[PDB]
């Protein structure tokens, strides 16, 4: 009964024809069907696995083992928020603190709109700039609650 | 066009050779490349044979800067002592705590690393070439494939490049979350569309990587040097920094310093001098306590005067440098490296599925206070018990960095216990 | 790193705006800056087109606050109407005596010059930009240097700004202690390496300025307000202070009060109030006898319930408040005056050249009681006579403060006559 | 002796501000802010190897340099005494800080101590009223309390 519509269709055989052996797409695809829909539909994944050509059980322990990939939460905008050892030491906790006071919510939360989301997730790849999050892909150095409010106003 | 949004990460350089371009906090497109010599070296590369670079790879003595410091050249001749076809993989999974070198060169410079890929394809008769970006790059993934386009317009990649009769074609693909995807032969089977499981080692990927086929992995770091050895000669490269350790080296700085950012500088630099002469000291001049080598090692105040090189007694690594200053609780610190252990052993062997596991369930009772005294006993024995039948890497540091700090600093987590 | 000493200029605001971090006298470096919010409207202008930013400046009612009032968006509009390339000019000259208004914005908070610059040069497609800052700023200079250096490697400046396409560098040049090269034809002139002589206007800068391309001067309290625009919108910037003199004004505030120092307030403020309100009252509580603005004008003490603003008859000038009280010998003040227009006349125009040496000359023989009656006479005349065929407003105003002296204070001035 | 020289020291940094602006002739004050400050003053004979590395005639450096009141031709000293003589200081006690200096220093406004470390320039507003009376020495700014503030404060600069 799902089908993917014609626009992400295309997206998804764009990537399968990409690599030299259509398999090689799973990683691509799912990123492509996660930012389609905001998380990964389980009734995505038996197409998918027909146009990979893969097992659908093979296609689901990939999703399973990936933590980019959230079957369970749609949300609009992923707020990435590492808390790995730099950005605790730099200031995590004040990072998290001004996201719950501008959006009421916890990490693994979504806000009631289903606009955002807060992802917990292990270091991301700039230290200096600790502590660090990400909105979808953009990423920012957290400075303070003003600053912060700022940049998530960009995102509606 | 236009890219996500990325942090302006610091970089400085003593050598203006990775940086000389990445210093700068921008896309550095292909006409800036060529203007500066970009590609030149991959012109004189094709007028070689692949015998002659791999001949001047190794003489240069450039080793790898994913962490483990095996001879490039080396790795290379075995690749090309076994019959092809053969693949060329640049890892760009860049997820160890602290680390952030490889990413610069990618967002800022992506034509450095592509030449590199190129020339050292051509070495290895590699057709086909890979670049593995972790998920949570997308700005890089998107530069990179960029660059790749302007590549292939100006005829730097494809059939019969520059009328040499090499044909190359470079796929990016992306991670998805998983730091064992760092891994060699986890990013292998990432390529083939499986799950992140190292594979058991021997073989090694240049007799049995990619479909089985002989695959050369580089990181990034260690590829954006092969235009240099090419362009100046291995004399003149080995002529870079001491003898011994000859070459730029990056190094991620971060923490408790007043300039964190990335640093290219010789590998004769002292951690002290990272420290206090390159990042501008401590934040409030508060005295170190410790250095983190990623998650990996544990350097106390006492160690500061060693060099950032391969040598026994050097900083080692990946050269990744995260301070620690007076106030930092040692315990708290060690909680933060064994939660990465915990969320990212890929759970195939026994003792690190468990291990990874109960060393962070446990330490987070001590730090809480609420640990009996068999989780204390416990916690020591899971700290030590982590490596047995492991099979990559992971299994066998994930108590290192933490036991490091038992032994070096003992009245503060004697604190705890009591 | 280690800046030239500093006297700790006093500051206070009722708006917390312009002064929101230099009312503490200390360098507020970038990452506090970025915490306050900095650089954020920069990165909103970047994604508005530069004919936006410009009609935002505009409808904001901002005007020039290095003296003469000019409309600042309209000067940007002229500037844009005439081929590049372009340029843009910070002026930090500031060197009218009582004036140290744009020293503690330039010392203290040099990160909101600077986004003001780039928002400004971005609005007129300039890719050049230059702070010109007086010989004796040196701390300022240093510190500006610095600042710079911060805002490129937070990836501000340089090519590319924030993957925008924009271009930028900003230079910063330094005087060598000429008040002429303030005006801003003198100062293009000392920014191409020559004397500070002002330039036969119009042309205007906007139309013919450095290398006699269109250049936009503007005063750095003036470029100080851009942020404010862009972050509030120039609504929200408008319904700041009285609506026909809209926005924050810095006023630097010297002589006999008991608190002098820089006051950001709103332009409805009256003259009394920045003395008695803001200022403490005078040193002793004596009567004031009279403000001189700046070097410009000399208010009586009957003239105090003006506003601060730019009407006519308001205060004008740059809010330059200097206090006199009861004791003081306003011949003895005048001569000052005269003194300082003697010094800083750069002599291209004749009666410019030579009444400025004159008055001051006369003057003098005036105070010490030397002056023969034809000295009277002469200085009388010789007042009169600066502004003929002067090039520059120099020339125009050499003789107003005196002037206003001598119709304000006769009975001063009559003592010195019989005498 | 012969033709003067720059000294590599001081020749690196004039080179540096000349290299600074996208037009060489730019650099000029900078360049003779630069030259006061290695020497005291700024020497006749530097004039024509600076016009050299401006690429200007002499005439128009030694003019510029004749325009710009904080370049001296004619006295070396080690320490400026810049003292403000307008208006606002003038008011709040100019006369009392050049009494302090003298007696300090033995010198009045023009003159350089017989050791040359120190000069006394008078300068129109420094733009640090509300600080009145003000001076600087060299690069250094201060407000003058008294003869003993003072005699510290100049005690700092050996
Ligand atoms: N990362 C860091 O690296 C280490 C773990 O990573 P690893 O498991 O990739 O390290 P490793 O030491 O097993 O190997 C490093 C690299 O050299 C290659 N290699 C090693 N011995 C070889 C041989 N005899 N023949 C051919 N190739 C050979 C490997 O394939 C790999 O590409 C740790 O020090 C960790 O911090
Ligand atoms: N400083 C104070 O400023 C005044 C004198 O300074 P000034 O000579 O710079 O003042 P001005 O009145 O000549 O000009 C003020 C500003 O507006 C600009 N401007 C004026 N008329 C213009 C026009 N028609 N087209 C384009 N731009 C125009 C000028 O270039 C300048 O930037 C005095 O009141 C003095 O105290
Ligand atoms: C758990 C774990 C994680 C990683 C690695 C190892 C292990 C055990 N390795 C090292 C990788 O397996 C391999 O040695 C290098 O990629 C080989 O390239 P060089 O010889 O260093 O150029 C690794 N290498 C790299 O280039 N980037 C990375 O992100 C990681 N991550
Ligand atoms: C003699 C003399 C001296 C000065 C000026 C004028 C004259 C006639 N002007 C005013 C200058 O020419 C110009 O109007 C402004 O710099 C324009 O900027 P705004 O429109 O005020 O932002 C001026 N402006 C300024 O910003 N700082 C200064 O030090 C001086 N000095
Ligand atoms: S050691 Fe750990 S991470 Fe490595 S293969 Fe075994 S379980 Fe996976
Ligand atoms: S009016 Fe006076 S200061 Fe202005 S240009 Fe003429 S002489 Fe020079
Ligand atoms: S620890 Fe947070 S980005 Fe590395
Ligand atoms: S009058 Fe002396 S500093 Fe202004
Ligand atoms: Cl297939
Ligand atoms: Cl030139
Ligand atoms: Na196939
Ligand atoms: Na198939
Ligand atoms: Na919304
Ligand atoms: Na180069
Ligand atoms: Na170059
Ligand atoms: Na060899
Ligand atoms: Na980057
Ligand atoms: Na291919
Ligand atoms: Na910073
Ligand atoms: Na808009
Ligand atoms: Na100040
Ligand atoms: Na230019
Ligand atoms: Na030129
Ligand atoms: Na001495």
């Amino acid at each position: 009964e799902f089908e993917f519509p014609e626009e992400l269709k295309t997206k998804l055989q764009e990537h399968i024809n990409y690599f030299p052996k259509k398999r090689q797409a799973i990683l691509l695809c799912l990123h492509e069907i996660q930012n389609y829909y905001g998380y990964i539909p389980p009734e995505s994944l038996k197409p998918l696995a027909d146009m990979l050509e893969l097992p659908l059980n093979h296609v689901e322990g990939v999703v399973a083992f990936y933590d980019m990939f959230d079957r369970e939460d749609k949300a609009k905008y992923r707020i990435r928020v590492c808390v790995s050892i730099v950005c605790h030491l730099m200031g995590t906790n004040k990072l998290l603190k001004a996201l719950e006071n501008i959006l009421g919510i916890k990490p693994g939360e979504v806000t009631p709109d289903g606009k955002f989301k807060i992802v917990p997730v292990q270091c991301l790849g700039a230290c200096s700039e600790a502590p660090v999050f990400m909105v979808n892909d953009d990423e920012y150095k957290f400075e303070s609650e003003v600053q912060l409010n700022e940049i998530l106003s960009r995102y509606t | 066009r236009s890219y996500p949004a990325i942090p302006r990460i610091y970089a400085e350089t003593t050598l203006n050779m990775l940086l000389k371009r990445a210093k700068k906090p921008r896309v550095h497109s292909i006409d800036e490349y060529l203007k500066d010599g970009g590609y030149q070296a991959l012109e004189k590369a094709l007028n070689m044979s692949p015998e002659e670079i791999i001949d001047w790879v190794d003489k240069s003595t450039l080793r790898g800067r994913g962490g483990a410091g095996f001879p490039t050249g080396k790795k290379w001749k075995f690749a090309v002592q076994n019959p092809g076809p053969r693949y060329f993989i640049c890892n760009a999974d860049e997820s160890e705590p602290g680390t952030f070198k490889d990413r610069i060169i990618i967002e800022r410079d992506p034509h450095l690393l592509i030449e590199g890929i190129i020339i050292s394809s051509y070495a290895i008769g590699a057709n086909e070439a890979y670049i593995y970006i972790r998920g949570e790059y997308p700005a890089g993934y998107y530069i990179l494939r960029d660059a790749i386009e302007e590549a292939k317009k100006k005829g730097f990649l494809g059939k019969n490049i520059l009328g040499s009769g090499f044909d190359l074609e470079i796929y990016v693909a992306r991670g998805a979350g998983a730091y064992i995807c760092g891994e060699e032969t986890a990013l292998i089977e990432s390529l083939e569309g499986k799950r992140g499981h190292p594979r058991l080692k021997p073989p090694y990927p240049v007799q049995k990587g990619l479909w089985g086929k002989p695959t050369v992995v580089n990181n990034v770091e260690t590829i954006a040097n092969v235009r240099f050895i090419i362009s100046m000669g291995w004399e003149e490269y080995r002529y870079i920094g001491p003898s011994d350790y000859a070459g730029p080296k990056l190094f991620p700085v971060s923490g408790k310093v007043k300039k964190p950012g990335v640093y290219e500088l010789p590998m004769n630099t002292t951690l002290r001098e990272v420290i206090f002469k390159y990042a501008g000291g401590t934040l409030g001049n508060k005295k170190v306590k410790a250095v983190f080598s990623g998650a990996l090692d544990c350097f106390s105040s006492e160690e500061l005067d060693i060099p950032m090189d391969y040598s026994p007694l050097g900083f080692g690594g990946t050269g990744t440098v995260i301070v620690l200053t007076e106030e930092d609780d040692i315990v708290e610190a060690a909680l933060k490296i064994a939660e990465f252990y915990e969320h990212e052993t890929c759970g195939q062997c026994t003792p690190c599925r468990v291990g990874c596991y109960e060393q962070a369930n446990l330490l987070e009772k001590i730090y809480k206070g609420e640990a009996t005294e068999q989780d204390w006993e416990g916690f020591d024995f899971v700290n030590r018990n982590i490596q047995p039948t492991s099979i990559c890497g992971l299994g066998a540091v994930a108590g290192r960095l933490i036991r490091q700090t038992l032994e070096k600093f003992p009245e503060e987590w004697e604190k705890y216990r009591k």
